């Protein structure tokens, strides 16, 4: 830190080397040998010396050596310019949309005009200016046309002229996103017309059109036959596609660019150029290569082994076709052969740096050399691997220990890795004396050294000296060196790690910020493994059992301030995602306070002293008082004596503060009071002045639960109070574990006899249930017995279907589960041998210690039924369960209902039904790791520029505002826990008040402002109370969006403020009213969202964090991350599951609402058909089909289908659809009837790629494939196994001249009952019907019942045995009667809290509008969020966004804060659209290096440089790649030092 | 304002800017049977004049395209027929804090 | 510190002129010299002293 930097760098320039590197690195190469015999590197060679020193040789270039040489470049001439791969494809647009003859474009030169002079607007801050552009409109001659000109270039120079005059635009230009957004929409538009022309604007004589190849060869066809004519007409007043040599396309393109100037000035740049250097065709062409310096290109080596580069490979075999092409040039100098190998020669000089560049874009063995590209792209190559993600330093990893014996905060360092982890200290005169010692004491003793560095930059190890050196040189730490360049510098002793340094402390998936925690550093012996507490295990997520953890150390002390303040455990209290606490005492702890602070624990004198000092020890700083003060004993006279809830009312006493009151609360412990007997509070909590008075302590007060002992003492008295009191806990019940133990046993387990007789007559009323439900589900009744032969007709029935047997596998299963709860409600409290204290069976789970009610009933009653994939036990074939049992056994044990318990074991038929429900969920554990991976990394990459600002706004890095305030009201998640817990603050005025203090902090913020306006906002809100929010007036803006609530007392959200009002008004309770707002309304200003805050990074992580516990299957809706991989990424126009919420009105009855849902609800002509009797006869082909339809009463009812409408689809639609059906079929009968036999089918079952998963690794353990994903971090998956990542991957078709333009194909070379006497009505229809379609000739349809219909086709004579069932059960499937468009059914659901709703599949909004006298069209919810986009506009769509990814949330119970959803969804139509994460959201973005961060990188990067694009450096993804210093939280300002003098 | 009912013929859509002072706003008043601007997830859109547009910016220290924007052709942007480069108001009910004051540029 | 200060941190040398790493050199200097850094295509060869 003693070497400062002054010039830095900020900002980054793309650009294109042009061919005079010949300035900067005339060393070139010619000889493509690389060394020669006896190991020399050869002059003019790939290894030469002025590239650099190699093979201890000195350096030409530099005089400098192997080492501190930093390399030099070198060029390869190419004789002749061969075009660059990566910018190929961005001249051949410019290439095939020029005219030779003009040599201009082929549009208009004034419609190139136009876009030449919008891209020049869009170049500065003003858009709208560049749409007024179009707006200047007035066989055209050619004294309008350049008029025409003069005043669209005179509206730009004032449009422009203006803008600057103002801040709206600066001579560098302005560029945003929204900027960027319109600037890609016409270059995208510009490379579009001009891709397709006829015929030049300027000239009549129009160029033949070109067609390319794998990128090496330029064809330029023959004009064909008819357009000569145009050459010839217009003009005068070989073979296919000959080749085109790469100095013919630079001439070409050299005067086309030299002629429009104008237009590539703007096409080329994004920002105003300033330079003004002309865009040239040689950026297209190499001239030269350059070579990298020696020290990037040195061999490469395994083991002995030293092979040859990969860069040295491709680069001679340039190097000698470059030779090859000079010299066989010399060969064609004296006059066939030798031009077809010259021709040749050019394909492969350019095939040659193809490969030097690209590895697929040249031809391969299986798998080619490695090109430059090549090198770059995935989560391997550079730009994810060694700048995202490098390797550090001051580093350790160990197995981590479990630990009651230290802090919370802190970690125990062995001596192994304290030894050699080293920080450097400056030596000053306040710690030489602690320095002195660590010199002496070498780095082998522990509170040591290891080096000190002089004050010239030199080290001096001190591990091979001795005590004499060493001492010696401590003793010359102070001593000025007598130079004057390095006066100011002084000495660094690298001390080892002692006690007071910290530690960031890593496990491994760090899948949100508390699993990075920084502890302090506890130095213990005799160890070899690092050592942790269990207060500790829920942030990280680790289980003590082989889990490594990273430690890393770091190395100044604007590190250690940061590790210790922003970073450290203490503030990791409440998680960010709901505010809950994730820090508390695990399992032992809690079921010993269930012991200590019980009614039975009474301690003597000498015990009560023990207890006290040995949780708590004024020597480490435990106690404030300097002195352990103690209580009165409770018991005086026959012996003094003191109870268990004294003991924490003494540790209490002694850690906080002397001077802030007690803590008063009242809560409830997990432990219901009949537990302890008759009339006892035991479940209330109470606190009274720090006193506990009441109740037990449990997991719900010193767990990792809210509103608890701990969770109030954080919010009372601090984060550190908090901490000491799960150490101090932490240390009382493990000492009081040492002194009285606590065990499990054998009778723990055991039921009474009483209790045990109990379930045996209630497991005796069991034996009958299996039968009364299949006989229930089957509709038999009055008890038929189980071998009933109608019955077991019956039971066979609901086997073979599976939307039946889940109907018997759900009546089944709630008629046992009724004899599950009966058993357990009568014998787990009241029925065991041990009663609650005594049994710590039951005392483990009633504690939250341990385990549940679950556990400990089929320990002790029975198991129950064994539910397989949501249903019950499988059945085979034969209608058995298991060889055991009969076929179609009614009984509840063969279904699975397992009567036997743990304790007295399971028979074997149900011991293997337990192994089936055992593996259900262990199928489950593969499917787990890769879900939510890469779903946080893409929102991670966009939300992570985006922070809170000073003016409380929430936005990106480049500036875009995204949010006004983070969340409507600026707080911060983990500040809100006691903000609305009005009542515990009432108790806790007192010791509230002297936290926020309000005496030194009234003079700096303004009190009387903002409460005036609130109260003017309050009552104007009063008024309109009632009005819709379309019709509430706006005069009355928020307080918040007026005044900023971290200065002005008062302004305060309208949520807080009238939770704030109904507390102060429902509530009469020496305190008065005044003096509660103007705490509550402090407490609100201290807890606010600091700027600089990274929200971005949060609400990211507090997504993707709690979606790796929502990986399971089904206990419809698309459910959970594929329902989240529609919303946050992909942007799904077409999700596959989509839903309308149709509320209908009050006045509608139920009656009404299930007839209106058959009257949208789709009905196809299958569901009104019983059967169809298909009498086929011949002598005419006379097909006969006649209809049986259901009764009419009965599908007017199901459907309200009139019968009408049957004659109106059948007569209409139906035959429309048969007789299309039957001229397909026959027209299939004459032209395709046989194959080829003897030629091979393509192949059968394997997949697209790679025929498996894995063929080694795809059966490891989940042992062993941990101890594979544990020793190296191997989170990531290669290919994530996704339809929506290939549908990311297919998507965005080539060209609409493609070889189908819009699929065409060939559309071409087409040309009982015995009934009679109808009517002269059913006569007539009839003649129409069969004069309107092709076979009818007979006709006819029930139209007194509804029941049939009936017609004739007589087909030709011809014709042959053709399948007419199947064509008519197709063509019925098919065929819809009645279908509202885009929706198939509606239903009518249960209703969740008042609300009458109905659920559509599918989205149609356009048409539920028609529907108001049953619907409130007012309220209609939907979840396809691309439909409510297109019809009700952007904010509606917004407001989706947030109520979807809520519904995958609270559907697994887990709470995500409102603030993080409401910030993802305000990202993702910040252009007004619905984008996602994913490489289409991320193209309109100001940020280059975090787009070729990303993936795609070589995409990105070429466009970068077409653009001419400055990197301002002010995304974080930019700033690590350039090493400047990020910008979100402590870099978001900047320090400056106070000098005295002038 | 020119309400149709089937479509305006292409040849008759270049005549919508013909006239540069003047707009011609054209709705299919299939889309006008329910007015979107009472619906529950739609907050309270008001325009802003330059006299508070300005006053905007400088409070929060924005260039015209760093706001949020809304679309030319949002269904709610041409209910109020904005021009582009008109700010928006919106006043929509949080979960978390009420009613909260935000806003959105027309480009 | 962790992907900076103690992964790689080189203090490199950058031109004011060309804004280039690669194209700087510490000149071999003349027996009387300090050696300096200069940079390479911002240079210019001694033969070109033309008026």
């Amino acid at each position: 830190i003693s070497k400062p930097v002054g010039s830095e760098i900020t900002s980054v320039d793309f650009g294109i080397l042009t061919a005079k590197i010949r300035n900067l690195s005339a060393k070139q190469i010619t000889n493509p040998t690389v060394l020669d015999n006896l190991g020399h590197p050869v002059s003019g060679g790939l290894y030469d010396l002025a590239l650099g020193a190699f093979l201890r040789n000195l350096c030409s270039t530099c005089g400098l050596d192997e080492k501190f040489c930093p390399g030099h470049q070198g060029h390869i001439e190419l004789p002749v310019p061969c075009y660059n791969p990566l910018f190929f494809n961005q001249l051949y647009i410019y290439l095939r949309a020029s005219c030779l003859f003009c040599h201009h474009f082929r549009l208009k030169s004034v419609e190139v005009h136009r876009y030449a002079c919008k891209l020049r607007l869009l170049q500065y801050g003003l858009i709208d200016e560049s749409y007024k552009l179009d707006e200047i409109t007035l066989d055209i001659s050619s004294t309008l046309l350049n008029e025409l000109k003069s005043k669209r270039s005179e509206y730009v120079d004032m449009a422009i002229a203006k803008a600057l005059s103002d801040g709206r635009t600066t001579e560098r230009g302005s560029f945003t996103a929204t900027v960027n957004d319109e600037r890609k929409k016409l270059v995208h538009e510009f490379h579009k017309k001009l891709l397709s022309r006829g015929k030049c604007d300027n000239c009549g004589m129009f160029s033949p059109k070109f067609r390319k190849d794998g990128f090496t060869k330029i064809f330029e066809t023959a004009l064909n036959e008819k357009q000569i004519t145009n050459n010839r007409v217009k003009g005068f007043i070989k073979t296919g596609s000959t080749y085109i040599l790469s100095t013919e396309v630079k001439n070409i393109l050299d005067t086309v660019f030299r002629k429009e100037q104008c237009v590539l000035q703007y096409v080329f740049h994004s920002r105003p150029n300033l330079s003004r250097k002309l865009v040239k065709a040689d950026s297209f062409f190499m001239d030269v290569l350059v070579v990298p310096p020696t020290r990037f290109r040195l061999p490469s080596k395994l083991g002995e082994e030293v092979h040859e580069n990969s860069q040295n490979q491709l680069l001679s075999k340039v190097l000698t076709t470059s030779l090859l092409i000079r010299d066989l040039n010399d060969d064609l100098s004296k006059l066939r052969v030798i031009f077809s190998r010259l021709m040749n020669a050019f394909v492969t000089i350019q095939n040659d740096v193809n490969a030097f560049i690209d590895s697929t874009k040249a031809q391969s063995g299986k798998v080619p050399i490695p090109g430059v590209k090549q090198a770059l792209e995935k989560k391997e190559g550079l730009f994810r691997k060694h700048m995202m993600g490098k390797r550090v330093n001051y580093a350790a990893r160990s197995v981590i220990s479990p630990d009651p014996n230290i802090e919370t905060n802190e970690i125990g360092v062995p001596p192994v890795f304290a030894v050699k982890l080293t920080y450097p200290e400056p030596v000053t005169a306040y710690n030489i004396a602690e320095l002195r010692q660590a010199v002496i004491n070498g780095p082998d003793k522990w509170p040591g050294a290891t080096q000190i560095q002089n004050e010239d930059g030199s080290l001096v190890s001190l591990i091979g000296m001795s005590v004499e050196q060493r001492k010696a040189l401590a003793n010359q730490l102070l001593t000025p060196s007598s130079n004057v360049s390095t006066h100011t510098l002084n000495k660094k002793v690298y001390r080892h790690i002692k006690n007071r340094d910290v530690v960031l402390m890593n496990r491994q998936p760090t899948l949100h910020k508390a699993s990075m925690m920084g502890h302090k550093v506890r130095v213990l012996p005799n160890e070899k493994t690092l050592r942790l507490h269990y207060a500790n295990t829920g942030a990280y997520n680790a289980d003590f059992d082989g889990d490594e953890m990273n430690m890393h150390f770091p190395q100044n002390e604007n590190a250690r301030a940061e590790a210790l303040n922003l970073a450290n455990t203490d503030s990791q209290y409440l998680t960010p995602t709901s505010g809950s606490p994730v820090r508390g005492l695990i399992q032992d702890h809690i079921s010993a306070g269930v012991w200590l602070t019980s009614k039975d624990s009474f301690f003597t004198r000498e015990q009560y002293q023990q207890y006290i000092y040995g949780c708590i020890r004024p020597e480490d700083g435990h106690t404030t008082r300097s002195k352990i003060v103690t209580l009165p004993p409770t018991i005086f006279k026959p012996y003094p004596l003191w109870t268990g809830k004294q003991i924490i009312t003494t540790v209490l006493l002694n850690v906080t503060p002397p001077d802030m009151p007690g803590i008063n609360l009242i809560s409830k412990n997990k432990i219901k009071n009949e537990y302890w007997g008759k009339g006892s509070l035991e479940n209330e909590v109470l606190f009274k002045d720090g006193a506990l008075l009441c109740g037990i302590l449990d997991k719900s007060q010193y767990g990792a639960s809210k509103y608890g002992i701990v969770h109030s003492l954080h919010e009372v008295y601090g984060p550190e109070v908090a901490a000491k009191v799960l150490s101090v806990l932490g240390r009382l019940f493990t000492n009081y574990i040492t002194a009285t133990a606590f065990t499990c046993g054998m009778d723990d387990l055991r039921l009474t006899a009483e209790g045990n007789k109990w379930r045996t007559d209630i497991l005796k009323t069991s034996v009958d249930t299996g039968r009364e439900a299949a006989a229930e589900v089957t509709n038999l009744d009055k008890d038929t017995p189980a071998d009933d032969p109608e019955l077991l007709k019956r039971l066979q029935e609901i086997l073979r279907d599976n939307n039946k047997s889940g109907i018997l596998d759900a009546v089944t299963s709630s008629k046992v589960n009724a004899i599950t709860s009966q058993v357990v409600s009568k014998c787990v409290p009241d029925g065991t041998m041990k009663k609650f204290p005594c049994n710590s069976m039951q005392a483990m789970a009633l504690s939250g210690a341990k385990g549940s009610n679950v556990n400990v009933s089929q320990i002790m009653c029975l198991l129950g039924q064994q539910a397989l994939e949501g249903r019950r036990v499988p059945v085979m074939v034969s209608g058995k369960t298991l060889p055991s049992f009969k076929p179609y056994e009614t009984d509840a044990m063969a279904g699975g209902y397992v009567k036997g318990r743990f304790y007295s074991g399971i028979k074997p038929q149900e011991y293997y039904f337990h192994c089936m429900a055992g593996r259900e969920g262990l199928i489950d554990t593969a499917v787990k790791t890769s879900r939510s991976g890469y779903l946080q990394r893409c929102l991670t990459k966009q939300l992570e520029g985006v922070h809170v600002s000073y003016d409380n706004s929430i936005r990106d890095a480049d500036g875009t505002l995204v949010q006004f305030m983070y969340g409507g009201d600026a707080i911060d998640i983990t500040k809100e826990s006691h903000m609305t817990q009005f009542e515990f603050c009432l108790d806790n005025y007192y010791a509230l008040l002297k936290k926020y203090n309000p005496s030194a902090l009234i003079e700096h913020l303004d009190v009387e402002s903002a409460l005036k306006y609130s109260k003017k906002t309050l009552k104007y809100r009063k008024k309109h109370s009632k009005e819709p929010h379309y019709k509430q007036s706006v005069k009355y803006d928020p307080v918040l969006a007026k005044y900023n609530p971290a200065k002005y007392l008062g302004s305060v959200s309208e949520n807080f403020q009238d939770k704030l009002e109904s507390f102060l008004d429902k509530n009469s309770k020496g305190v008065n009213e005044k003096k509660f707002r103007a705490l509550m309304q402090l407490k609100y200003m201290r807890s606010l969202i600091n700027p600089g805050e990274a929200v971005g990074i949060i609400a990211s992580q507090s997504v993707g964090e709690p979606s790796t516990q929502m990986t399971l299957n089904t206990f419809n809706v698309t459910l959970g991350i594929p329902r989240l991989r529609e919303i946050v990424m992909t942007a799904s126009a077409a999700i596959k599951t989509p839903q309308m919420t149709l509320p209908i009105w009050n006045d509608v009855s139920d009656e009404q609402a299930d007839t209106f849902c058959k009257s949208i609800s789709k009905v196809l002509l299958s569901e009104v058909i019983d059967k169809v009797i298909v009498t086929e006869t011949t002598g005419a082909r006379s097909y006969v089909i006649h209809m049986r339809f259901f009764d009419n009463n009965e599908y007017s009812e199901e459907y309200d289908v009139s019968k009408e409408e049957l004659q109106n689809v059948i007569s209409n639609q139906f035959i429309h659809l048969l007789e299309a059906a039957i001229v397909k079929e026959i027209k299939k009968q004459k032209r395709t009837t046989g194959p080829d036999i003897g030629v091979a089918v393509p192949r059968l079952q394997t997949d697209v790629a790679n025929s498996s998963s894995n063929s080694k690794r795809l059966e490891e353990d989940n042992d062993e494939e941990q101890s594979h994903k544990k020793t190296k971090q191997a989170v990531s998956y290669d290919e994530p196994d996704e339809d929506e990542i290939e549908t990311m991957r297919e998507a965005e078709k080539s060209s609409d001249e493609e070889g189908i333009d819009s699929d065409k194909e060939s559309d071409s070379d087409s040309e009982v009952e015995a009934n009679n006497n109808m009517n002269k009505v059913q006569r007539d229809r009839q003649s129409a019907i069969i004069s309107h379609h092709r076979f009818i000739t007979k006709y006819n349809f029930d139209d007194e019942s509804g029941k049939w219909c009936e017609f004739k086709l007589e087909l030709a004579a011809d014709t042959e045995k053709l399948l007419m069932v199947n064509i008519v059960e197709e063509i019925c499937r098919k065929s819809i009667i009645r279908q509202i468009p885009h929706i198939d059914r509606c239903v009518h659901p249960e209703p969740e809290n008042g609300k009458r709703v109905l659920v559509t599949e599918g989205v149609n909004f356009q048409a539920m509008w028609d529907q108001e006298a049953f619907i409130d069209v007012d309220g209609i919810t939907s979840n396809d969020v691309a439909a409510v986009l297109k019809t009700y506009g952007v904010e509606a769509a917004r407001n989706t966004i947030v109520n979807e990814i809520n519904n995958v949330f609270s559907r697994y119970a887990i709470s995500v804060s409102f603030r993080h959803l409401d910030l993802i969804a305000d990202m993702m139509t910040r252009q007004g659209t619905y984008l996602a994460f994913n490489r289409q959201g991320m193209e309109t973005s100001t940020s280059s290096f975090m787009k070729m961060s990303y993936e795609t990188t070589c995409q990105f990067l070429t466009k970068a440089v077409l653009d001419n694009e400055r990197e301002q450096l002010d995304s974080p993804s930019a700033r690590i790649v350039v090493g400047k210093l990020n910008n979100v939280g402590t870099g978001s300002f900047d320090v400056l030092a106070k000098v005295p003098n002038a | 304002i020119f309400v149709y009912q089937n479509n305006i013929t292409p040849s008759a859509m270049k005549l919508v800017p013909s006239i540069p002072p003047a707009t011609i706003e054209t709705f299919n008043e299939a889309a006008l049977v329910v007015n979107i601007t009472h619906h529950e997830l739609v907050p309270k859109h008001i325009r802003l004049s330059s006299d508070e547009k300005r006053e905007l910016l400088k409070r929060y220290r924005l260039k015209e395209s760093q706001l949020p924007r809304i679309q030319r052709a949002d269904p709610v942007a041409l209910y109020l027929g904005l021009k582009r480069g008109e700010v928006v108001k919106i006043i929509r009910k949080s979960e978390t804090s009420g009613r909260y004051a935000s806003y959105r540029i027309c480009m | 510190d962790r992907l900076l200060n103690s992964s790689d941190y080189t203090q490199a040398s950058v031109c004011r002129e060309c804004g280039s790493i690669l194209t700087t050199q510490q000149s071999v200097p003349r027996i009387g010299s300090i050696s300096t850094v200069c940079c390479r295509r911002c240079s210019m060869r001694f033969e070109d002293a033309k008026k």
